[PDB]
């Protein structure tokens, strides 16, 4: 029932975003605090990626547990459970759910600190992510 | 309570005086077969002379189906048919409930007109699944 | 009831977005669309401003109308109702609701050409909320 | 259903395990007096010592609280109180039902340390609404 060129549509995405993040890689933590415009970059950046594996993840899951309800930290949890995803990568790219809250809440005042953290966290588990996911799809045939 | 899809295509009459630009409105997603995902159809002709008076009038459609609907407006997603991706209008036609439409035989000429083969969404699978593996040995994972 | 020093906290920071955003007034079209940077930049800033609006509209109507609920749509329309702001700039603001929306919709998928009319539509329109909203703040002693 | 505070400080009891540097933890917000606002208080050791080992720590507790409290994650809002601004901390503590304490009088030492006068807040009114009076005056409106 999963249909895979929806699927390879957003991993489509997920690595263009993380071409564009990986221009800071290198970037200190003072000369980030002084920009705005690069904080607006990395954090729009890091909301796109996390919306693009929260949108696959329901995909999959509405499809092996159709009618089921998941929370997005809970979905990445489901996949780690089933060996879509290792159980590590599970538990250690659960939080990201938490980071997309923080970049979309009404609230708003994210720490720029924070968003520093992730950005280191986002270019080194979110390609393991398209890898695993794209083992799912080809073994699905 | 939430509306079924017999009293949203009897509310959706109602759209011809509040969106006159409105041709085709059209149910997709987890409500048809959770957020409401509606695809639109404009009229080329009377949206270009709408924006003149409204800077932002695709804006202002999930408000105007939220009170028409008795729906809420935060969490209704709009896919412009007359500007979007093939894929998307594949799958808008192929798993879509019409609620809207005039002629009474738009959304038979929208289906016929985008909708793709099996071999064409291969195409698609192909390019797709080769940029992504492309991804993947460039970031080393 | 109102608290006028956490709505000004937000009024402060609207004229602080708008204050990067007025940096982009005068990109062409085709300038924009070639550069995805000043797309991340724009978007992010577009959605500041109107979740800070959305957070202040809120704050407002929950000492008005106490346990009444009301969609970010809906409730710039209740503001112009009750004169805090005029109807004119509450039926041409509300369309940001839809924008916010799209900013933060789990299918992403934003048009660049529709997010360039808003940057035009941010730079006129809010600055005539954040006078709006401070008359009303002087107007409360 | 929604818990009541009565459980959710009960519930709190398992979170000096799950959440081992959380010191303090308070509920704010509409759902005291929706989304749910919590404000949190790290050991300031622990959390360095976690954050080693869990890249985004913080991240994780709108997870880790939407599985103990039984309720959303995904409308969870998160503030920390070690690294925020004067103006928060001072709402946080005159309208915040605490719910997690240790030792069982941090909150009263919470509130004695951030509670600001009335003429405090009134010069913050003074400089803010200058800084609103002075980006009406250099945008025109």
């Amino acid at each position: 029932n999963i249909e895979p060129v929806i699927i390879e549509t957003r991993l489509e995405l997920i690595g263009r975003y993380l071409d564009h993040l990986k221009k800071f890689e290198n970037i200190s933590l003072d000369d980030y605090l002084s920009s705005f415009e690069q904080q607006l970059i990395t954090e729009r950046l890091l909301q796109l990626i996390t919306q693009a594996a929260i949108d696959i993840n329901d995909h999959i899951l509405s499809k092996l547990k159709s009618g089921k309800s998941y929370t997005n930290f809970e979905a990445f949890i489901e996949l780690g459970k089933y060996q879509i995803l290792t159980p590590e990568l599970a538990k250690q790219i659960a939080p990201s759910s938490g980071l997309r809250n923080r970049l979309v809440a009404e609230f708003d005042d994210i720490d720029p600190n924070q968003v520093f953290m992730a950005i280191s966290f986002a270019l080194q588990q979110y390609p393991l992510y398209v890898r695993q996911i794209n083992s799912y799809l080809i073994t699905l045939e | 309570k939430i509306p079924t899809i017999a009293e949203l295509r009897e509310l959706s009459l109602r759209l011809l005086t509040k969106i006159p630009y409105l041709k085709m409105l059209v149910l997709f997603g987890s409500r048809a077969t959770s957020d409401w995902d509606f695809a639109v159809l404009y009229d080329e002709e009377k949206y270009n002379l709408y924006i003149q008076n409204n800077p932002l009038a695709a804006f202002v459609i999930p408000g105007i189906l939220g009170e028409i609907f008795k729906i809420n407006s935060d969490k209704i997603d709009i896919v412009e048919l007359n500007h979007c991706s093939k894929l998307i209008a594949h799958f808008v036609a192929r798993d879509g409930k019409v609620l809207y439409e005039e002629p009474g035989d738009e959304f038979d000429k929208f289906q016929q007109r985008v909708l793709l083969s099996n071999t064409e969404i291969k195409k698609i699978e192909k390019t797709k699944l080769e940029n992504i593996e492309n991804f993947l040995q460039r970031w080393g994972v």
